[PDB]
């Protein structure tokens, strides 16, 4: 969200943020950014210009 | 004529949804189902013991009717 790389803000992003630091919590957003990472995958099969490669 | 790789979305698989729901089980109904199985479980079982009662008295019996042995 911070720093894009290649068009990036564009694309809608979910990061799962915690509240304890132990090690059940830091694998419940690991699987949370599975879920919320499709979401990009589909904006990238939406958005796609043809072009030079 | 330009052809490249095409863009399709259709359905979009659906951006995180939840899959995990309750089923079967509710909370006070398993109860009902669980302490009633107990409930019936002795009752079945007593009635089987007081029936081993008509077997264990004749068999005992024998001993008494038999002073030959």
């Amino acid at each position: 969200k911070t720093q894009p790389y290649d068009v990036y803000d564009q694309v809608e992003f979910d990061v799962p943020i915690g509240s304890r630091g132990d090690c059940y919590d830091r694998y419940l957003c690991r699987v949370e950014e599975m879920r919320q990472s499709i979401r990009i995958i589909s904006q990238c099969l939406n958005k796609m210009p043809p072009g030079e490669i | 004529x330009x052809x490249x790789x095409x863009x399709x979305x259709x359905x979009x698989x659906x951006x995180x949804x939840x899959x995990x729901x309750x089923x079967x089980x509710x909370g006070y109904s398993m109860f009902a189902v669980g302490i009633g199985a107990l409930l019936f479980g002795y009752w079945s079982m007593m009635k089987w013991n007081r029936e081993r009662r008509r077997l264990q008295i004749e068999d005992f019996e024998a001993r008494i009717a038999l002073m030959p042995l």
